[PDB]
Formats: structure tokens, C-alpha cells, sequence
């Protein structure tokens, strides 16, 4: 409506950067301020300066303001570059990032060797983090030129914008790289790099960014080790539980879909990372205007399972806090005994997992926690009335998850589930198996392959083989 | 060539030459495949032709994970795929999708790696290799029956091509003492630059403390403007320190030098000269 005035191009900008024969050092420098200072008052102003922004990046790239700057970053006697690199940051969208990274990689990682001055530098490292970006050609690329070298080596710079740069730009890198762009930048040792961004006091902002780049590295169980080596995970669970979302919080259904796989890992500092930025962002969402993008993006379910099987105050602080703001219902954290369990435990649980239809048909039967523990396809299919064969698939699932998340004092004398979790923590739900048909430690060595497969209920036979070879071992 | 395209050139011609003959662009699907849900098994199913069979995915709730695993009788029974060839068509695409897809959410070992050195044509096990917790440490061990019933190799060829190449693989040593915000920064960069050239290090991450002082080879003290004015923790960590006497540096950085603690020598610090700052100080201690 109103940015109408400014579409029109009232400065035509500025008769097309003084018709582009300056053809003077100084007549460029000066022609290069107020088309900048334009595009700041552009920018900034209330509630429409965001569509406009747009609308002069669409004019620059038409008139080819673009590819002028490009071929203005190389002049010599031009040693002010900054200027253009730092006009270059404000054009730069995914329009213009597509045909800047059509040509330009050469240029721009040609100029990253230029780390002397700092006020071109806190203009090329945001270049960098912009082209992160991009898709995972236009990421591989600058890592095997350099971009990635040229990004570490400014973690030892002081300036706040370059070190938020740097930082922004190591996420972004992360997040949309693959696992060879994972693989070199651990390779690199870029996760002892971010302790220095990670531990700061002057600023905040810089603390986050590090500790989502570490924490997105650390969902990669390839590099865990090597991530957790460096000491930087150390720091993500104290800096979470200090700050506070609800006024922080000051981002796209793409953007979200990279947060999600965050809230589902094993890793509590991944997971904490996920629910605090899950929590700003639906702070900022639900205030301006409303969206269910979450119920498609899956992350009500996460959450849900955040705080039903949630151990650490934090997590489920951050969650149900989430979950408010959104406006949901928020499960009860269940009760680990789950053999102790009755029928009301078992329909509270039904219905915080999403089966609430198949929930009168198991309080019709009458199922406990010790039969829910003991639960076979035949009986699913035939008695509580799941026919489909992935529906049974589905609940098999979550019933292994409750089974590695319980409790087994009641039952386990010789604590077999200990032993079963040094093979393997996935080996865990086997222990109510192994303890009703009355085994224990010192019995495990006469057991045979028939008995865990028609006993104990162990059916995957890999499972059967590294279990008994793991037992014969006892003597 | 649009929808599995890793280079924009061809993602660029392809997507001008559908847009020419006027028909819509199917966007790229992520990669990260066993992290997928309900949207994007939705999209996927459109993208290949099989929309028919769309509404009966939906009311199954078919996520990723549901999805690389996804067998004849599943189809045939629970999805409505009647037809003996429908299902060959939809487990080609689903071959596809599985040698395109992205294995480091739950791939630990990199096996699929290990697989396609083998063959272009193995990397679409690597899923059902790895829920059923195997590695390459593990290989070495796993039978003819349990590639068919478990990870669901099914020909014969393939499970003996793969089980024939699996049978041939046969104290801290530096403390640091800060003043915090006021060296917090210089800190962090001797710790990181320590530990790239191999000293062994325990920093402060926010009494047992001068147990770690004590368990500690050698000690760091920054000298921060403004540090030593105040007194403390640095007070009782430098007199532990002295109690034994060991290689005690003081790094200055604009410190004047305003007890018995100040007879001691020290480098100062440059910010930008860096490298050679630390290569004084591994020959100092």
C-alpha cells in the first residue's frame, strides 16, 4: 500500500549508481554511501520495510547492480571493498543468492584471504554466512576452497558482529551440509573452535549460535566422540537453563523441519537446544498472528514425548512451556515402575501416546502393566483389535520405547537390565522377558538359542547371537 | 532429475524445461530420509506418480522410518497395492529413494560407505543392516539366515556377495586462573590453542578445584588489566599453586605490576602476532 511511493523508485536509484562512469576512486567510494544509507532507511521502518527490502533487491538484480559489484570487488587502488562487500549483505537474498552463486564463488573466496582489516572482514564473513545457506553444492564447494578455513580462523577476532557472523555462519554450514560437510569441518577440529564463541560474557546471542552449531553436530552419531572430546557440550545445558525464551525470543516451516530432528535425539543437549528455540519460535508465531505449521512439522508429538518420558527439569521446562503457548494439553510425566502398573496408568499412557481409539478395547480386557510387558501380535491382532499390519508396527514401537525407559526393582533381582545395557542400550527391553521366565546372572550361561526365541521373546536373531556369545563369555 | 538433483545446472534446465511445456515443478525432497513424517512421505508419494495411493498411507500415519521398512504383505494387505506389478514399480522408486537417502541420523560405523565400495547397487541396505544394531565390527559374524530374516537382503547373490567381503575384514596437564569477564576471552583462547598442540588442559567452565590444581602439571595465570586490583579465588588458587612450586607463568597483558608472587617472568600477549605467543610458551612449559 503505502510502499507503493518507494516501488515507484523515486531515486531511480540514484540515476543508476551515477550512470556507472564514475570512472574515480573517490566518486565510487562516495556513490557506493547513500545507495547503502538508502537501503538502511529502506529497511528500517514499521511493518512494511520488510516487503520493501525485497522489492529494491528485485531492482537491483534487474538492473544489474549485482554483477557491477562483483566485478567492483577486484579493483587494487580500490582498497575500499568494504564499502561493497557491505552493501552486498543487505541485497543478498535467496533470489540474489542464487545468482551470485551461479558466478561468483570465485571472487568472493578469492577476497576471504583478505583477514587484515576487520571492517571488510565483518562484511565477507556475513557474505559467507549467507552462501551457507545455499544448498549443499554451493556449501561443499566453499569448504573445499576455503570459506570453512577462512570462517575459523576469525573465531580469534573480538569484533561482536564478525564473531556473530562466524558463529551464525557455522550453523548455518551444519545445518545444511551433508555428512561430508559434517565429516571436514569436525575433521577441521571446528568443535574446539566454537569454545571460544560458546564462552562469552559480553554478549548472549554469540553463546546460542555456538551451542546450536554444537549441538547440530552432535546429532551426527559418527562424530559424537570426537564432538564430546572438545569439551564444548559441556556448556550447552548451563547456558540453556540461565536464559530464558519468553523475551529472547525477539523463522520458515523449512527452517523449523531442521529444528525438529533436534527435539528427536538421544542427546540431552541437542534436545535442549531444540526445545528452547522451538519455544521462542512459537512465542514469536503465536504472537504474530496465528499457525498450526507445527501439527504438520510434527513437533507437537516430540514435545509430547519430551515430557511423558522427560528426566531433566530443564527439558521439561522448556517443553511445557511450549506446549502452553501453543495451546495443548500437557502429559503427565508417567511413573517408571511399569510393572506395578494398573489399568488406569495403561489408559493414561494409551492416551498420551496417540492410540486413544484402540483404548476401550484394553480397558474392556482388562490389560495391566505386567500383560502390557508380555503383549504378542497374535493377541494385538485378534483380541484388542488391530488389524493393520503397521498399526501394530507403530504401537510395537512405542511399547519399545516404554520398555527401555522403565523400571524394572520390583522384578530384576540380579540386575540383568545393567548387564543387557553394557551389550547395547537398545538391549534393555528384553530384561521382563529375560526375569519372568526366571533368569539372572548366574543362569545366562546354560540358556540356549531355542529358549530366548520361544521364551524369552527375542526375535531378531542377530540379537539372539550377540547376546549368547556375550553370556558364554560369563563362565 | 529435478526432485533427486545434487547440481543446480541440471536442476536449472530441467526446471526451465517443465515450466516451458507448462506443467509444475516438483520441489527437492530432503535427504535426510529416516527423519521424514507424514508431509513429506505425502509430497514423496505425489512427486513419483503414485497418488492413487495416497489416502491410504495418510490414514496409516507411513513416517520415514515406517517407510524404509515397508514389506510385500504390508503393501499387498494394509495399503491396498493388489497388483504384482504396481509393487515392483513402487519398490523400484523405493530403491531409488533408499540409494539417494541420507543415513547419519542412525549410521554410526559408516556402513553405508562400506556398502557402496562394494557395489552402487548394496547402499539401499544399509537401513535394514542397521536397525537390526550391526556395524563394521559386527560384520564379521553375522550368518546367511539372519541377512535374509532380519535385514531383509533378499537375493541370494547379493547376500553372499556381501557376506564374502565381510569375512575378509579380519590427567590435566595445565590450570587456569582468570578474573571472570575481564580475560574470559583470553582464556578461551589458551585453552583451545593448548589443546590443538596436544597439552592436556582443565578450565573453570562456569576445593575440589584445588584438587585439579593440584592434579595439575603445570599453571596458567592471566595477567588481565585490572585483575589483581580487586583482591578470592584467584588469592587461593596462586598460594596452592606456590605451596608446590610448579612452572607458575604469568601471561601479561597490559599489567603494570603494582605475598612473594610477583618474582616471576612472563610473556606478554598478541593479539595479532598469534602462534608465535604460543610457541614461546610450549618451550616455556
Amino acid at each position: 500500500v503505502q510502499d507503493a511511493l518507494e516501488r515507484a523508485l523515486p531515486e531511480l536509484q540514484q540515476a543508476l549508481s551515477a550512470l556507472k562512469q564514475a570512472g574515480g576512486a573517490r566518486a565510487v567510494g562516495a556513490g557506493l554511501a547513500e545507495v547503502f544509507q538508502l537501503v538502511e532507511e529502506a529497511w528500517l521502518l514499521p511493518a512494511v520495510g520488510r516487503e520493501v527490502a525485497q522489492g529494491l533487491c528485485d531492482a537491483i538484480r534487474l538492473d544489474g547492480g549485482l554483477d557491477l559489484l562483483l566485478r567492483l570487488l577486484q579493483a587494487p587502488e580500490l582498497e575500499t571493498r568494504v564499502q561493497a562487500a557491505r552493501l552486498l549483505e543487505q541485497i543478498l537474498v535467496a533470489e540474489n543468492r542464487d545468482r551470485v552463486a551461479r558466478i561468483g564463488l570465485g571472487v568472493i573466496l578469492n577476497l576471504a584471504k583478505e583477514r587484515e582489516p576487520v571492517e571488510l572482514a565483518r562484511s565477507v564473513a556475513g557474505i559467507l554466512e549467507h552462501m551457507f545457506k545455499h544448498s549443499e553444492e554451493t556449501c561443499q564447494r566453499l569448504v573445499a576452497a576455503g570459506g570453512l578455513d577462512a570462517v575459523l580462523y576469525w573465531c580469534r577476532r573480538t569484533d561482536p558482529a564478525l564473531l556473530r557472523h562466524c558463529a551464525l555462519a557455522l550453523g548455518n554450514c551444519a545445518l545444511h551440509g551433508g555428512q561430508a560437510v559434517q565429516r571436514r569441518m569436525v575433521e577441521k577440529r571446528a568443535a574446539e573452535w566454537l569454545f571460544p564463541l560458546a564462552f562469552s560474557k559480553e554478549d548472549e546471542l554469540l553463546r546460542l549460535h555456538a551451542c546450536l552449531a554444537v549441538a547440530v553436530l552432535a546429532t551426527n552419531k559418527e562424530v559424537e566422540r570426537e564432538v564430546e572430546r572438545s569439551g564444548t557440550l559441556a556448556l550447552v545445558e548451563p547456558l540453556v537453563a540461565s536464559l530464558d525464551p519468553g523475551r529472547f525470543a525477539r523463522r520458515g516451516p523449512d527452517d523449523l523441519q531442521r529444528l525438529v530432528p533436534l527435539l528427536d535425539s538421544n542427546r540431552l543437549e541437542a534436545q535442549c537446544i531444540g526445545a528452547f528455540y522451538l519455544c521462542a519460535e512459537a512465542a514469536i508465531k503465536s504472537l504474530q498472528g496465528k499457525t498450526k505449521v507445527f501439527s504438520d512439522i510434527g513437533a507437537i508429538q516430540s514435545l509430547k514425548r519430551l515430557v511423558s518420558y522427560s528426566t531433566n527439569g530443564t527439558k521439561s521446562a522448556l517443553a511445557k512451556r511450549a506446549l502452553r503457548l501453543l495451546g495443548e494439553e500437557v502429559p503427565r510425566p508417567i511413573l517408571p515402575s511399569v510393572p506395578s502398573w494398573k489399568e488406569a496408568e495403561v489408559q493414561t499412557w494409551l492416551q498420551q501416546i496417540g492410540f486413544s481409539k484402540y483404548c476401550e478395547s484394553f480397558r474392556e480386557q482388562q490389560v495391566d502393566g505386567d500383560l502390557l510387558l508380555r503383549l504378542t501380535e497374535e493377541e494385538l491382532q485378534t483380541d484388542l483389535g488391530m488389524k493393520s499390519g503397521i498399526t501394530r508396527k507403530r504401537f510395537f514401537r512405542e511399547l519399545t520405547e516404554l520398555k527401555t525407559f522403565a523400571n524394572y526393582s520390583t522384578c530384576d533381582r540380579s540386575n540383568l537390565a545393567d548387564w543387557l545395557g553394557s551389550l547395547d542400550p537398545r538391549f534393555r527391553q528384553y530384561t521382563y522377558g529375560l526375569v519372568s521366565c526366571g533368569l539372572d546372572r548366574s543362569l545366562l550361561h546354560r540358556v540356549s538359542e531355542q529358549q530366548l526365541l520361544e521364551d524369552c521373546g527375542i526375535h531378531l536373531g542377530v540379537h539372539r547371537a550377540r547376546i549368547l556369545t556375550a553370556a558364554r563369555e560369563m563362565l | 532429475l529435478v526432485s533427486y538433483s545434487t547440481n543446480g545446472t541440471k536442476s536449472a534446465l530441467a526446471k526451465r524445461a517443465l515450466r516451458l511445456l507448462g506443467e509444475e515443478v516438483p520441489r527437492p525432497i530432503l535427504p535426510s530420509v529416516p527423519s521424514w513424517k507424514e508431509a513429506e512421505v505425502q509430497t514423496w508419494l505425489q512427486q513419483i506418480g503414485f497418488s492413487k495411493y495416497c489416502e491410504s498411507f495418510r490414514e496409516q500415519q507411513v513416517d520415514g522410518d515406517l517407510l524404509l521398512r515397508l514389506t510385500e504383505e504390508e503393501l499387498q494387505t494394509d495399503l491396498g497395492m493388489k497388483s504384482g506389478i504396481t509393487r515392483k514399480r513402487f519398490f523400484r522408486e523405493l530403491t531409488e529413494l533408499k540409494t539417494f537417502a541420507n543415513y547419519s541420523t542412525c549410521d554410526r560405523s559408516n556402513l553405508a560407505d562400506w556398502l557402496g565400495s562394494l557395489d552402487p547397487r548394496f547402499r539401499q541396505y544399509t537401513y535394514g543392516l542397521v536397525s537390526c544394531g550391526l556395524d563394521r565390527s559386527l560384520l564379521h559374524r553375522v550368518s546367511e539366515q539372519q541377512l535374509l530374516e532380519d535385514c531383509g537382503i533378499h537375493l541370494g547373490v547379493h547376500r553372499a556377495r556381501i557376506l564374502t567381503a565381510a569375512r575378509e575384514m579380519l590427567t590435566p596437564d595445565v590450570f587456569i586462573s582468570y578474573r571472570r569477564n575481564s580475560g574470559s576471552q583470553l582464556a578461551s583462547l589458551l585453552k583451545v590453542h593448548l589443546q590443538l598442540h596436544g597439552f592436556s588442559v582443565f578450565i573453570d567452565v562456569e576445593d575440589k578445584l584445588i584438587q585439579s590444581v593440584m592434579g595439575a602439571r603445570n599453571f596458567v595465570l592471566v595477567l588481565s588489566p585490572g585483575a589483581l586490583d580487586k583482591c578470592d579465588w584467584v588469592h587461593k588458587e596462586i598460594v596452592t599453586a606456590l605451596s608446590c612450586g610448579k612452572n607458575i607463568v604469568p601471561i601479561i597483558d597490559g599489567f603494570e605490576w603494582p605475598q612473594a608472587v610477583l618474582t616471576f617472568n612472563g610473556i606478554k600477549w598478541s593479539h595479532e602476532y598469534q602462534e608465535a605467543t604460543i610457541e614461546k610458551i610450549i618451550r616455556f612449559l
